[PDB]
């Protein structure tokens, strides 16, 4: 019984994460980057944390960073595409380029059937809007990769402790498969 | 409000060309209007509207709406379709939703591309050089239905449907002067400034600013005679179900669209996003496989869905909790000109919305732009040298009772001051290629503007 906060990185496509959630059963409170400050965070007592898709860069993605620092460790925080970039930051990481430019092109991911890919089919079909990547040999020692390109870029990873993860790609999209059932190993885990 | 009864219906005598036969003699009133659902077997295509005589009318050019009543006229910068929501309350008019009857009276016409301006905010490059209305809407306390399902011809009115009926048969058909073209057709570009705008949307696409850019281009003759003929025989020929004859103040529109934009009925929400085009083939057996091709064309299908994910995106804004669904997905539909990939996005209307909110969040449609929506827009603006106008905009309804049906103004001519106007676009992704796009934009109109050439 707890409300799911959608962080709102003015993305082309998040009320289709939105309605995803609510489609699962779930009390979403959309608030956007610069509308919310960590403090209000607090007093709005949520269960879990979403931060959203975004064009920008994690940096200019208002409080997604500082919810990260704050919440890692005490909600459940679900990262996808620029949150997932965020989360890689937040503790290291560095994002780079792409191999290729990758708009609303789909592509098989392999994984580990872990996390978010609890009980899911292997490949998975997924679809990416953007072009930036966390750099493997970068990454955290904290997190491992839940699943890779057919290039070998990182397309989900996992902290080892804490109950937060991110995707690259977008799991709200119909291009898509299995959005549902991984947004649901998030939202009930 | 005051009038909650169901309006007084008169049942006339049956015959699939009522409509045609009955606007015939209304063709030529301003404010006189005609959704025809083109003779077409489709799941899409059971009614033809004609209304005329509106109790009031609504013209929008840039930050400006008129409302002239019988006497009173009144001007106002406020929001396009608050304006016209507040007027369709203020008729207090509210009747049951009739599964028979979907238009019970309301608001018909014209809302424009640039009306789109009056939403998001946009550079102003492109050349405004036709001079018709952003929002050209009447309101209409009666109708005349014909039902192609039930092959019923219905006369509703919410005030006195025997004056109304005798009003229609007394009014009578003198056939005007007949329509013919008086120059051949010519572009708004070149092949060479086609070319040289492919070339600048795709140098857009790999900076990755946008997904998806439909660019246009426009064609252009003089005319004189009667419109009206024209309609009649293209009308004929093009069998599409969202076709529309609109007599405005400043012109005509004869719409040929297959497109619906958005349908509102008893609060079930459908759109039919169109992206993916094939044109037809002369032999039987190798058009079947044009069919095929086309639903199962990998960049074609991606395409589409990018579409479907910004439908998707626009209607969640305002849908029903969790009640966004994608019940369909590549249906093939064909044309006399071209087979179309169509696919049905689904939600429902929460009761504290109109038929008229859904329409601002959406408006206009993702799959005459592009992905993202504002960014195709800024770049429609930078590259096509005239405005669209009433082309790639919505011809379409809203009832009394809360309904809504509306169209993409494809395969639209604009007719004014003795000049028409016919424009087609394309789809542009990354891996698509210029001369094919070149040449899908002909394959669009060519029968509309042949047809027109004798
Ligand atoms: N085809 C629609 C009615 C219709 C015909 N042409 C239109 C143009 C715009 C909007 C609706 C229409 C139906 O059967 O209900
Ligand atoms: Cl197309
Ligand atoms: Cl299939
Ligand atoms: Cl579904
Ligand atoms: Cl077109
Ligand atoms: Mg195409
Ligand atoms: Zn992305």
């Amino acid at each position: 019984g707890g409300m799911i906060l959608l962080i709102d990185n003015y993305d082309s496509f998040t009320w289709n994460l939105y309605q995803y959630f609510c489609e699962l059963g779930a009390d979403v409170l959309v608030k956007r980057n610069d509308a919310l400050t960590l403090a209000d965070i607090d007093a709005l007592k949520p269960q879990k944390i979403v931060i959203s898709p975004g064009p920008c860069t994690p940096d200019e993605a208002g409080i997604s960073l500082d919810v990260i620092r704050h919440y890692a460790g005490r909600l459940p925080i679900l990262g996808v595409c620029l949150g997932h970039q965020a989360m890689a930051q937040a503790f290291g990481g560095k994002v780079v380029r792409a191999a290729k430019v990758m708009h609303g092109k789909t592509s098989p991911i392999t994984h580990n059937g872990e996390g978010v890919f609890r009980g899911l089919a292997n490949p998975l079909t997924v679809t990416r809007y953007h072009s930036l990547v966390v750099e493997p040999d970068s990454l955290p020692a904290c997190f491992d990769v839940t699943a890779w390109s057919e290039t070998r870029e990182i397309m989900g990873i996992r902290h080892r402790q804490w109950d937060l993860e991110g995707v690259q790609f977008h799991p709200e999209s119909i291009l898509s498969e299995q959005g549902h059932q991984l947004l649901a190993n998030f939202l009930h885990r | 409000h005051m009038k909650t009864l169901s309006p007084a219906v008169i049942t006339l005598l049956w015959r699939q060309d009522a409509a045609e036969f009955y606007f015939s003699r209304l063709s030529h009133l301003p404010w006189a209007m005609l959704l025809h659902s083109g003779y077409a077997d489709h799941p899409y295509s059971r009614f033809d509207i004609v209304v005329a005589e509106p109790i009031c009318t609504l013209t929008t050019f840039g930050k400006e709406t008129v409302v002239s009543e019988s006497e009173k006229r009144t001007t106002t910068t406020d929001d396009p379709l608050q304006v016209l929501q507040q007027v369709l309350d203020r008729a207090d008019i509210r009747p049951t939703h009739n599964e028979d009857l979907p238009f019970q009276g309301g608001a018909l016409g014209l809302f424009g591309y640039d009306l789109g301006r009056r939403f998001e905010s946009l550079p102003e490059i492109a050349e405004q050089d036709i001079v018709l209305p952003d929002m050209a809407v009447g309101i209409y306390d009666w109708a005349l239905i014909v039902d192609h399902q039930r092959h019923t011809v219905s006369l509703l009115s919410h005030n006195d449907v025997n004056a109304r009926r005798a009003w229609l048969e007394s009014q009578q058909f003198s056939p005007q002067e007949d329509f013919t073209l008086t120059s051949d057709w010519q572009s708004n570009m070149t092949r060479e400034q086609y070319g040289e705008k492919f070339r600048q949307v795709q140098e857009y696409l790999h900076s990755g600013d946008c997904y998806q850019v439909n660019l246009a281009q426009r064609f252009h003759a003089t005319y004189s005679g009667d419109e009206w003929q024209a309609f009649l025989q293209l009308n004929q020929a093009n069998r599409a179900p969202f076709s529309a004859f609109l007599r405005l103040e400043q012109g005509a529109i004869l719409s040929l669209s297959p497109e619906r934009f958005i349908l509102c009925d008893n609060s079930e929400i459908q759109t039919r996003p169109i992206k993916g085009t094939l044109p037809r083939l002369p032999d039987p057996q190798e058009d079947s496989k044009q069919a095929v091709k086309l639903a199962n064309s990998a960049k074609d299908r991606a395409e589409n869905l990018m579409i479907v994910d910004l439908m998707r995106n626009d209607i969640g804004r305002v849908a029903v909790a969790g009640s966004v669904k994608v019940p369909e997905l590549f249906v093939v539909e064909p044309f006399p000109a071209v087979h179309h990939l169509v696919s049905t996005i689904t939600a429902q209307l929460p009761e504290q919305l109109h038929a008229s909110d859904l329409l601002r969040a959406a408006f206009p449609g993702g799959s005459i732009t592009g992905a993202p929506k504002v960014r195709a827009m800024e770049i429609i603006d930078e590259l096509e040298p005239q405005r669209r106008n009433a082309w790639c905009g919505s011809i379409g309804y809203l009832s009394f009772c809360g309904n809504m049906d509306t169209s993409i103004t494809i395969r639209t001519l604009t007719a004014i001051n003795g000049q028409i106007f016919c424009s087609a676009g394309g789809g542009i992704v990354a891996d698509s290629q210029e001369e094919a796009e070149y040449q899908e934009t002909f394959d669009k109109v060519n029968r509309i503007l042949k047809q027109l050439e004798k």
